[PDB]
């Protein structure tokens, strides 16, 4: 139940706003700043303001905060999906977010907030379905918005017919400083790039322990996600029915299903450091990294970031395999790999000086952050086994789908 | 400056009226009190173009509260809008005559709800639903007299999912207040 | 300069000259401008705000903006005397305690320093009912002999026929266009 | 050829399970 | 003579072929052939006549004829026996009073010398309902192993939601034509 949604500035300046309701005045904007630099010197500064009566609820963007005042007992969770929507919107239309295009492209802007929401209720979100009523380069709308697949233009044609999936791991990893590790959690995403022609249904259908369960063959290596998000186009009670993932792909990349469950297997990358810091003398890391994961799959571009001190200078690093780089703006050494295979082991001892001053505050121990990404490995074992497209005309499709390993939060506690 | 703009917005150039829009505007969202030309772009609102007819709503919706008594000028203006053949137009007219916090306005503005409330195209209702929740918050005796209520309930059970789904919730929060 | 151009838009027709529909509320003004813009007689809902229509007509595109006669629009008639050329009064011959009205309001809008280059263009709406006088007895009434520098001229036309409508057409354009 | 995995084809159903 | 034509259009191809709608009255045969030729479930009333339509795919443009199953329409298939060469039965799962009356029809419709080149095309229809039965309950009630030179095949298809008909158009196909 937002009241005017508006678009504020690093300095202050509302870039644009775009009142809905009209019960909050626009004036409340000017104490959203100071409220806001009261609420951060404070420590007490939170996504969701309060100017009196009128609620200051909205996000950090990236150059911009996307307040939206709001007077009632409106749902906080509505005006977060609502700011998040309006995000993705901008992002899809323009490339960039900042005040470079606030100010550029207001004619449009204008155009999109005013057809976004009305009265403080959205009602159109498809950035696919907008472009094609709003365009800053009017006719109808499209009988999308108004039939009930808002997710999937009628009369898309393509010359060939291939959807790409992306099956993306998350590895996240929450070692505590004892060695142990506390959250250990696998994320799945399977992110397909649909391009076909006409309004096909796919019908996604994967290795689930569930559906091996149910069809009698719950033997098999079968992929046991705690929990699975399907997307809008997917239909919930297909899936509540016989886990039967039935759905129109939308034209273009999008999400279909975010799958989550625990891990309890051994963590792909083991990282074994320790540090040997003198008091104000020197400081000794003696960082070694075990590839825990199948040597068959090479970890592309393995970054662990090992923090190291701030005020350090000077400092050498003694390496086995790939480069070992000290970044002075992020305060750590990033042992960057560019290829780590499988059971590797890449041991470095490094080695920089402190000054004799000690330092007027501490400045805490940041987790070591390993960057590893194994292209062409599934850590939960999921495997894609058939993806159903009907098409009403008849068309022998190509679908695609590639599995990317990576980590997510895989975070090691320091000592 | 103003007078440039007055004088560019009262042309019979359509490309100096586009210029002059964009300015005012660009005006506003800069931060310039753009109010006092409110009469000067009401002659420079029936347009064929939709780009400008946008920029024109916007301006009347931000400058009507300002000058509700400039605002008398734009009744017919609306009732012209609300049966263009165009369902988009409609929706904007029906979105702007809601916007307009004007209690002389909201009078005059029952006939075009009610005219669209059963509306054949789907934007034209869920535009309806919302112009009738806007009507109900700024004038609740208003839309209790105009019988709004029971165009509401039965938007519920008819086509449109999106369309009930708007009806439902300006129901909703007609009898939250 | 050279105007060259000018001469060659101007061999076949550059002109286009402007037109105002002012009166007193129901007296013709909305038909008679449908009926000039389309040719049929529509029936329109009393003009709130105002209604903005051209006619093309002789080379020439008489823009006709439609002023009602409501009470809270009758001083409104003074925002469309900026940028304007011409002024057509319409009278209502059916209203007798109306006449009076729509006279005083001719004579103040008659009495604008800014609105000297608009000449008079008195139209006799509603001449379909018996009651309704003629193109003399109306202008004595009205005093527009008296009008000093105003160029006037009483034509009576049916809003539900559409006669009298070419002959005054013709009229504006002749007192607009001082050419050949 | 592509990073992180070259992208495979898929299946259209469980063809085991009929 | 010369076939050069012949093969010409048959490189890109050129046999069509035909189809028969027949079946027991809500059966779903009118929704059948909607959803095969338009793609949608469209509500009729009863077939008191027939209709006639034409699906286009896999190059043949499988024509269908849809027949009621109305008591005075019954005896009326015969009409369309003449020059026909295809038959789709469509049964009624969903009916066990009216299941012994769909296969006396459709025994009756088999038991005719004129009619010997149309395959059995035995269609599953209203297949969204637990009473419906299996693709060999139906078979085995209905005899289809009995029908000898007859080459008959059940396939289940939903009017609801369409599963099964890609397949049973395939067969169809794969029964008419013999080539690759
Ligand atoms: N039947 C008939 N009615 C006429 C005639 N001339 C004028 N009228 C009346 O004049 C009115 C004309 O109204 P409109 O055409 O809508 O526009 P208007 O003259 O400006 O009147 P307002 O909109 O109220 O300002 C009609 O409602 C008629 O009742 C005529 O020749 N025949
Ligand atoms: N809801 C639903 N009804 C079905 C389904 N299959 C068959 N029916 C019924 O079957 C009837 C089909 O009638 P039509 O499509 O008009 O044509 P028909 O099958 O030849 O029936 P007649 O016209 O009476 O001969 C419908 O009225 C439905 O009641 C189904 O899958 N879902
Ligand atoms: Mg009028
Ligand atoms: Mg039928």
């Amino acid at each position: 139940s937002a009241s005017a949604v508006y678009v504020l500035d690093l300095k202050g300046k509302v870039l644009i706003c775009r009142n809905y309701r009209g019960d909050v005045d626009m004036s409340e904007v000017e104490h959203f700043m100071p409220i806001l630099m009261e609420k951060e010197e404070e420590g007490m500064l939170s996504p969701i303001l309060a100017h009196g009566g009128v609620r200051f609820m909205w996000i950090k963007h990236n150059n911009l905060y996307l307040v939206a005042t709001s007077k009632k007992n409106a749902c906080v969770s509505l005006v977060f999906s609502f700011l998040y929507k309006v995000v993705q919107v901008f992002s899809e239309y323009f490339k960039e977010l900042e005040e470079e295009s606030i100010r550029d492209n207001f004619v449009i802007i204008y155009e999109l907030l005013d057809e976004l929401m009305d009265f403080g209720y959205p009602q159109t979100t498809d950035s696919k379905i907008l472009q094609e009523y709003i365009t800053q380069e009017a006719p109808r709308p499209p009988a999308t918005v108004t039939n009930a697949v808002s997710w999937r233009s009628e009369g898309i044609k393509y010359r060939k017919n291939e959807v790409f999936l992306d099956v993306i791991e998350a590895v996240n990893l929450l070692v505590s400083a004892n060695g142990n590790v506390l959250r250990s959690e696998i994320v799945g995403s399977i992110k397909m790039r649909v391009f076909l022609s006409g309004m096909p249904e796919l019908r996604l259908g994967l290795n689930d322990k569930v559906l091996f369960d149910n069809t009698g063959r719950g033997k098999s290596k079968s992929v046991e996600l705690e929990d699975v998000k399907f997307h809008q186009c997917v239909r919930l009670s297909r899936f509540e029915n016989d886990r039967t993932i039935s759905f129109i792909p939308p034209d273009g990349e999008f999400e279909l299903m975010s799958y989550r469950l625990n891990t309890h297997v051994k963590p792909l990358i083991w990282i074994e450091s320790v540090i040997e810091k003198h008091s104000h003398s020197r400081i000794e890391y003696m960082v070694k990294a075990k590839s825990q994961f199948k040597r068959r799959s090479t970890a592309n571009n393995v970054e662990i970031h090992i923090p190291v001190p701030n005020d350090a200078d000077s400092p050498k690093f003694k390496t086995t395999v790939g480069s070992v780089k000290w970044v002075p703006e992020n305060s750590e050494i990033v042992w960057s790999v560019k290829s780590f295979p499988g059971g590797k082991e890449y041991l470095m001892r490094a080695h920089f000086g402190l000054p004799s001053v000690e330092a007027e505050d501490k400045e805490g121990k940041p987790p070591i952050s390993v960057k590893f990404e194994i292209p062409y490995f599934t850590t939960s074992g999921i495997q894609v086994r058939y993806l159903k497209i009907i098409e009403k005309s008849g068309y022998q499709a190509l679908p695609w789908v590639r599995y990317i390993t990576q980590n997510g939060d895989y975070q090691l506690r320091t000592q | 400056e103003i007078f440039e703009l007055k004088a560019e917005l009262n042309s019979d150039k359509k490309e100096k009226k586009k210029e002059a829009v964009k300015k005012v505007i660009a005006s506003m969202t800069v931060g310039k009190d753009v109010s006092a030309l409110f009469p000067d772009v009401v002659n420079c609102m029936q347009t064929d173009n939709l780009e400008l007819k946008k920029l024109v709503y916007l301006y009347l919706m931000n400058y009507a509260k300002s000058q509700p008594d400039m605002a008398i000028m734009a009744v017919n203006t609306f009732v012209k809008d609300c049966e263009d053949p165009n369902p988009l137009i409609r929706a904007l007219a029906v979105r702007t005559m809601g916007c307009i916090r004007v209690d002389k306005i909201t009078e005059y503005l029952c006939e075009p709800l009610r005219k669209c409330l059963k509306d054949e195209d789907p934007y034209v209702r869920k535009t309806a639903a919302v112009c009738v929740a806007k009507l109900h918050d700024i004038n609740a005796q208003l839309v209790e007299d105009q019988g709004f209520l029971d165009t509401l309930k039965d938007l519920i059970s008819d086509s449109n999912p999106m369309v009930v789904a708007n009806a439902v919730a300006a129901l909703s929060e007609i009898a939250e207040s | 300069g050279n105007i060259f151009a000018n001469l060659f838009k101007g061999l076949f027709g550059k002109k286009e000259m402007r037109i105002l529909m002012v009166g007193l509320d129901a007296a013709g003004k909305t038909t008679i401008l449908y009926k000039l813009k389309l040719g049929e007689i529509v029936t329109t809902i009393p003009t709130i705000g105002f209604n903005v229509e051209t006619v093309e007509y002789k080379n020439i595109s008489f823009t006709v903006w439609d002023v009602g006669g409501q009470d809270k629009i009758r001083p409104l008639w003074r925002h469309y005397f900026q940028n304007t050329q011409g002024l057509i009064f319409v009278v209502d011959s059916n209203d007798r305690e109306r006449v009076n009205e729509a006279r005083e309001e001719l004579m103040r809008m008659l009495a604008e320093d800014e609105l000297r280059d608009a000449v008079l263009l008195v139209f006799a709406n509603k001449q379909d009912l018996p009651n309704a006088m003629n193109a003399a007895e109306i202008t004595d009434k009205l005093g527009l002999h008296s009008l000093r520098h105003r160029n006037w001229y009483i034509q009576a036309t049916c809003a539900t026929s559409g006669d009298g409508l070419y002959e005054g057409l013709d009229w504006l354009s002749n007192q607009l266009r001082n050419q050949k | 050829d592509r990073k992180g995995g070259s992208y495979s084809q898929a299946a259209g159903s469980d063809s085991a399970q009929s």
